[PDB]
């Protein structure tokens, strides 16, 4: 897994249903650092440190086997710099 | 920026978790929180379309379970001006 | 047979003259006060509780006192409320369709 | 217009609804919407009769499916001088 | 005149029908319109006990099948002095 | 006026006629009408023991039949002195 | 004494009557009656925790035939200093 | 911490029991006591995620038998800025 | 008050109860309390007419099942000045 | 020691049985035996109400089977302040 912040959020409107309505946000492991979107199943604010597993795992994190995800935010990071 | 969102629960506890989802799936203002009374809680959320739309869909899967859960998930993408008199424009 | 208002509303107005372990199992164990009032667990020695046999304070001596003769709209109560089927989607297109979350409806009580 | 439609709902959410779609189905002024106790919602508007009768029934087509639903559809069309003190002029 | 009439309904609306009837039928003059919680809402007339019955009567029928319906529908001829501490004088 | 007479309704119809009542049947004070909450309404009158007790008896036969009814007709012919502290001294 | 009892009614007159047994039943205060909406009304007295005991069972033994009836009845011995600033320091 | 811990229970003496194991259990601030309607109570309470954790943890299971209980029992380790505006920062 | 209300009861312990409970029910003042001779106890209490037959009422209720029980219970509405005589004016 | 402990025995040996008891069981003070008449003796205690609690039972079960046995155990958590003029302060 990886540690990355939250920056902002994402919107897709006509992404593919199997998404269900699960939020999507923007994280890099700091700024300026390559941006990637995630499966957020915490619920998290930007500026936030957060775990991000990807793989296959990230499919079940975010709620099912066959989700379609490489890239879920598993949790919040208590205290990061 | 325009559309109006809506999640209406039962018992508070749930009507914030939902306003909670909606702020941070997408870039919506939240307006208002409504005590309707007998227990029904309403939240609305102002925005983009999109982000609405979004933040709705979210708000409702996080809230669905939630104390004794959700009564209404609802999306209105171009509100009447005259419907605007009884929206709130700021919460408290 | 006189016509007019007084043949309205008969057997809906009244007024007129007319009308005129040591501790007791969690789950099958209610406390009769809850919290440090609390008689589930089994308190040996001089406790505050009270025997069968001893009388006063709470009991008829607190209910016998005054006289009493005796005689729901929610949103809890509303959740099995009838309800219209739920509205289907039928368009087509990536719009983000899922159907299996929680009911979504956009204006007129479409589906989104 | 001096006919009255009021649509009452079970929750602030498919009265919100119910006056969006009165207002945009005809040509009716959205004048009050009381929240009454126990839940109860009750949205009223103005117009002629023939523009009240269209935007009660949309109103409620378009609110049934909404939350908790539609409770009551009511028109008076020639409201009594002495109703209008309990009648809101302007929603709030 | 000094007689009561109230009329109780579960909701906003049969409560204005019934008042639209009663001050239709009678000349009794409306004073009140009380909402009591848990969505009962009660509206109260004033007049001479012949209006006064006849408007109660005339309120009771057309409310009854109007949203959740009606709940009382009583008259008292002449209130005791002290009770009109607690009955409104004009509605708001 | 020493004794204190309680009469609780579901709603405010059979709470009018039942403080109608007692203010009729004996000499009693009515000191409050409470909107307690979810469609109660308690009415409380003062006096003297005997005229407390034949007041409270005469509300609960009048509103037995009026409305959703009776809930309790309570008698306490000397409340504790700090219980004055949340009893009403005059009908709001 | 700083423990707290309190009981939870149905109505204002179990309430009422709870509050009066509690107080001649020991030495304990009152120090709050709450309508908490939906018909619930709770009240709350301080004193040793001996003494509040003995008051909140004979109160519960009280109310609990009148109207409605007895919701809950709890004792806290030492609340938390937080808690102190959402109860009532006085009745009103 | 801006973690937030949030209970739900039918009634305010579940609620008050839920606040005091949340307060006593951990380094929590009770920051507001709320009267939803139709009987909810909501206590919520500020600290650090795992402070918030365990109080919500022994909140949840203290008051869980107290009156008609628990609703809900959530947490939320960071509020979006937005709910700020609808949380109490104070109680009373 | 003028009037006299007596409890008569086997053994001292129904009667300090019966005298409790007569001060709390009602308005009345206790005046004695006389042992009689062979295990007979007699407390009397003085007040208004309403307010002694409630206090008599209340006290022989709860004296009934004390101990050995309850001998009398009686009341005298008007006391002839000659029997003052016979009567202690302030308990010891 | 606002609480007050009563134990009332047929003869003076299971009084003193129950007098011993009752001081040993908790730290409740012997304010007055009684010799009542007719063979009655009455042993009274003051205390906190757990005190007297723990001490009446002890006092209860000790003396039951000496002599001619017990007559009737009876606490008060607080007379009324009237009562106490027929208490005795200190065993005389």
């Amino acid at each position: 897994m990886k540690i990355m912040q939250v920056e902002k959020t994402l919107v897709s409107t006509n992404r593919i249903a199997d998404m269900g309505h699960k939020p999507l946000l923007v994280v890099w492991e700091k700024p300026g650092a390559p941006r990637q979107v995630a499966v957020d199943a915490i619920g998290c604010i930007p500026g936030d440190w957060v775990l991000c597993v990807g793989s296959s795992a990230a499919r079940e994190a975010a709620g099912s086997k066959s989700y379609p995800s490489d890239l879920t935010i598993i949790g919040i990071i208590d205290q990061w710099n | 920026g325009i559309a109006l969102g809506m999640i209406e629960t039962r018992g508070l506890v749930p009507a914030i978790e939902a306003a909670d989802a909606m702020t941070k799936a997408a870039e919506v203002r939240l307006v208002g929180r409504q005590f309707v009374g007998g227990g029904y809680v309403t939240v609305l959320v102002r925005g983009e379309t999109g982000a609405v739309n979004a933040a709705v869909r979210a708000g409702a899967d996080a809230c669905e379970r939630v104390g004794d859960g959700l009564v209404a998930a609802h999306i209105i993408a171009r509100v009447h001006s005259e419907v605007e008199n009884i929206l709130p424009k700021a919460p408290q | 047979r006189i016509t007019g208002p007084g043949m309205l509303a008969t057997g809906l107005i009244t007024g007129t003259p007319e009308f005129r372990l040591v501790c007791a199992p969690r789950s099958d164990q209610m406390d009769r006060v809850s919290g440090e009032g609390k008689e589930r667990c089994h308190i040996t020695g001089d406790d505050w509780s009270v025997n069968k046999h001893i009388t006063g304070t709470a009991g008829q001596w607190a209910s016998g006192r005054n006289p009493s003769m005796r005689g729901e709209t929610s949103a809890f109560a509303n959740r099995n409320v009838p309800k219209p089927e739920k509205p289907g989607s039928k368009i087509t297109g990536s719009s983000g369709n899922d159907t299996q979350g929680s009911l979504i409806t956009y204006s007129g009580g479409a589906r989104g």
